[PDB]
């Protein structure tokens, strides 16, 4: 697909730079959030309930990154190239949804 | 025995419905159709979606969060038939067991099986 | 068994009569007619039983697929199904479609496909899929991907996927208006008219502590939605113009509550419209919310008083009633695959065996 | 009772497997799913195909040729199931009852039902 | 029940381990593996069970459609299925197809369509559809319109409709030659090689009065066909060069036949090639050919002698045996939906419950 | 479809002119038989087991006349226009089969 990059999948350390769609109260905290291109935001299960971050599938290229899950903190980071506004959701509960604006 | 009596968990069968990790399954047990307690039978597809249940372990007496994942892309096994409801909650989501949790596979939306993996405490 | 009236056969045989085989037809939609859907334990293929009360006779059958949702037109004009098929059934290319049958011939008069495999695969509940008042549209719930209400027009075509909030059932108030009611944020009114979708939220009934069952009864003819909790009854009057809440009533007589009484498993509630009576399956339960009940209490919907008793004599999972002047209580046991029919004034009359697999839904037409 | 005992005709039930006419049915009785002893249920299709058995009428003491036609275009009804074999004969044709005689319909080849019409002496 | 060894997990838990879910894989084709198919009483859909004898564990399952024919390559390289589906399953467009699975993963490795819905729908019999000895082909029988033998090539393609005489089974003698034997004009040799179809007929074994059971036993490895009658055994040895008749032997010991002893219903016969034993289902019958039988007599194919006893303890409909050094006798009960496994020298070992509906056919691979 | 004409269906009297084939032992008597275009052909059930006469369906026009049925006597006549050879068969037993040649 296209837009954008992969990296890793569940483990859990930040680093220096923040950047993190997060989780709890079932709902990517600071859900609607903006960020600049060429990036990589970290999602991480803070919950007592696993989750994933699945966009849709007409947005972010072909395919449609699913992303996985796995409490235990666990982390999944995804970086970006092109501009626009992305809309993702947690599969097991299509409800908590989030929307990112790449400016 | 006696359908309307408080769930009584055990830790020695796994093919039986009174098995500890199965406190909120709706469907059938995988071990009965070639899967295993946490693995899907062959030719079947494992979902991402699931539904949780806080089940109590009788040996070491603490509850654990079981993530009931379905194996899909097959027809109901018809084997070890079970329906348990420990803390289920209505369709107004996720603790909810009538829903066929099959999101992830080939396109497998068809219910075959229910897996009972421990995901956390 | 009294179809030992194949004495009519011996009879014809002696008069030197015929045996000229043909495809026959159903008697015609009426109030004593009952539909029984077999979800079958989640099997890829399923069956609908059309039965006659009084007679206790199976009048016909219909074929369906994976976790279909049956609907029956009140005026007795059509019956229908939302369904799902796969090429190499259980696998391959999925197809979601709406089929529409003639109540007499049982033949499909229309077969409308749903575009992106949108249906929502679940154990079935009366009300997650609904016909609107005029019968010209079929409303269906989308969960996966996005919460949504699809709109199909019988004039034969899919119409539009109406976007909604985190909301569940569909209880239509009008041609263009439905209560995509029960949400977390209690009660939604969507008006799909003209061009758009409005969506206006009710004054939150019930608290997060009170749990609403997956199966409420609802009278399309007169906007009566009655929704029992894992214990007792919330009622709302639905018209065009918003919903209006009525004082809550407790189905169980207080002492019963400590003594362990609570509602059952499956289609627990039923409501007779000509009267203002609520039927409720109950028994000495626990967290055994989905299990079978041996009893049924009748209540006056206006005056929450118990008018009735009811020891069913069997382990019943689902109930309903004939929407007519002197009503029958239908009692469905999924385990024994038999439908027990009684007089809504106590006594069991008929019995209908072998509605095989694991039958669960009853639907009747509210006929004049 | 006793599956290996000579078939014993009756002329009083019809939904019963010991009814005179049912001497060589394989499947299900139509009467039991909206049909009739010699008519098909609604939405189902009548085959032209069939298979014969010479059946003994208890009342009038005469044998008749029963033409067992199927009602197709539906899945097995699941009801009054029976399997009779008075004079069946092997697959080397026509007296044989394992075959789904369904030739005639819409294209209906699926077994739903078997009718028991008397087509002659 | 011992799979009560989930004391394996108790162990893992204590050890602080994982629970990392994945799709597993079948143990790998072998001699003790047994396939149980379920025609399920004529249902549009069906199932096939893969079990491990010794363990008694199901290793997998396969889904199929209306009245499909099961095949297993002797080398244990593939297992297959001839099948039929309809859009709107039970009605609509019909599609016949060949399906071939990897014996380890259970994934379809091929899906080949048959041109004009030529299958021939019947309660199944081993041998009315078969693999040729090289396992490059799958022969299947067409009844309606015209009697025919369909040639499918797993190089993935329908090959040709081989027109044949009024003839039924298919016992493959060679890569290009098969005995679509059993005719009223007893036994045809079919050679489909090079360009055409040969079709040569044998010297009529059996008389008009001898009824050959619908379920004959055959060893593809060594062209041994054993065909019981509604009473006793006609044996034939076939190679690419004509069949060759053996002298008849009666399974039932004269006094027994007097005393009403007779052949059961369904997969009545079996033959172990490592030895030259024929197993056969009998009990005291009548015109009740298709009924269950409670016993099995063991006989020597070479010398019609009864080496064996065998009281099953259950109402059994079909049998087969482990084609290995020390064979297990498989006893399938359609009524109880269970497979009773036995020592081919009497004793009952295993049992395998819930092979749901009306399981009827056992198939095994003959492998070194 | 085309080729050729209908007429009746089960009843049983000849007439003057012969032209017929009738049952007996699962087989149409005088099976392969020639006739001129326009000659009638009456099939007559002579059996204690009903039958029909159904060609196939690429032969006789579109469709494919399936013949109905009949026991003890009953009959079906088929008249014909174009020349060629027509193959027909009894469905319930696709086996008794025969061929007509219209010359
Ligand atoms: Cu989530
Ligand atoms: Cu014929």
């Amino acid at each position: 697909a296209t837009i954008p990059s992969e990296s890793p999948f569940a483990a859990a350390e930040v680093a220096d730079g923040a950047i993190v769609v997060d989780i709890a109260k079932m709902k990517y905290e600071t859900p609607e959030l903006h960020v600049k291109v060429g990036d990589t935001v970290t999602w991480i299960n803070r919950e007592a309930m696993p989750h994933n971050v699945h966009f849709v599938a007409g947005v972010l290229g072909e395919a449609a990154l699913k992303g996985p899950m796995m409490k235990k903190e666990q982390a999944y980071s995804l970086t970006f190239t092109e501009a626009g506004t992305y809309d993702y959701h947690c599969t097991p509960h299509p409800f908590m949804r989030g929307k990112v604006v790449v400016e | 025995v006696d359908p309307r009596a408080k769930w009584q968990p055990q830790d020695n069968d796994i093919q039986a419905c009174d098995y500890w990790r199965h406190c909120s399954i709706a469907g059938n047990i995988c071990d009965c159709s070639a899967g295993s307690l946490t693995s899907c039978p062959p030719g079947t597809l494992v979902a991402s979606g699931s539904w949780v249940g806080s089940c109590y372990n009788p040996p070491d007496p603490n509850k654990y969060i079981t993530a009931y994942r379905d194996c899909c892309g097959y027809n109901v096994s018809g084997r070890c038939a079970c329906l348990n409801t420990e803390g289920e909650l209505p369709v107004y989501n996720k603790d909810a067991n009538d829903i066929i949790w099959c999101f992830g596979g080939e396109d497998g939306m068809t219910y075959h099986c229910s897996i009972s993996p421990v995901s956390g405490a | 068994e009294k179809s030992k009236v194949a004495g009519s056969a011996a009879a014809a045989s002696a008069a030197a009569a015929s045996d000229g085989s043909s495809c026959d037809h159903g008697p015609g939609a009426i109030s004593r007619r009952s539909h029984i859907t077999l979800p079958a334990y989640f099997a890829g293929t399923t069956e609908n039983w059309v039965s006659c009360a009084g007679c206790g006779v199976t009048l016909g059958h219909s074929l369906g697929a994976f976790l279909s949702l049956a609907v029956a037109g009140h005026s007795g004009s059509d019956f229908a199904l939302a369904s799902t098929s796969f090429a190499r059934s259980a696998k391959g290319k999925r197809t979601d479609y709406v089929e529409v049958f003639d109540p007499v011939t049982f033949l499909p008069i229309a077969d409308i496909e749903l575009p992106d495999a949108p249906r929502f695969s679940v154990g079935p509940r009366v009300h997650i899929i609904g016909n609107c008042a005029s019968s010209a549209c079929l409303l269906f719930f989308l969960f996966g991907s996005s919460a949504a209400a699809g709109l199909s027009v019988p004039g034969a075509s899919d119409d539009q996927l109406t976007k909604s909030a985190s909301c569940f059932h569909i209880h239509p108030g009008a041609a263009a208006t439905h209560y995509l009611g029960s949400c977390p944020a209690s009660l939604a009114a969507s008006d799909l008219a003209a061009a758009p979708a409005a969506a206006g939220i009710v004054g939150a009934q019930c608290t997060g502590a009170q749990n609403c069952s997956s199966q409420a009864a609802q009278a399309n003819y007169p906007g009566m939605l009655v929704w029992a909790v894992a214990s007792s009854i919330l009622q709302g009057d639905i018209p065009a113009a918003g919903a209006t809440m009525k004082a809550a009533i407790d189905g169980n007589e207080s002492g019963r509550k400590a003594d362990n009484f609570r509602s059952a498993g499956f289609q627990m509630v039923a409501k007779l419209k000509n009267t203002d009576g609520i039927m409720i399956l109950t028994v000495e339960h626990s967290r055994s919310c989905l299990a079978a009940a041996e009893n049924t209490s009748s209540v006056t919907a206006s005056v929450g008083q118990t008018s009735g008793p009811i020891s069913n004599g069997h382990d019943s999972d689902a109930i309903i009633a004939a929407q007519d002047g002197a009503s029958d209580n239908y009692a469905n046991s999924a385990g024994t695959e038999v439908l027990d029919i009684y007089d809504a004034a106590s006594d069991q009359d008929q019995s209908s065996v072998e509605l095989d697999k694991g039958p669960e839904s009853l639907s009747v037409q509210n006929e004049a």
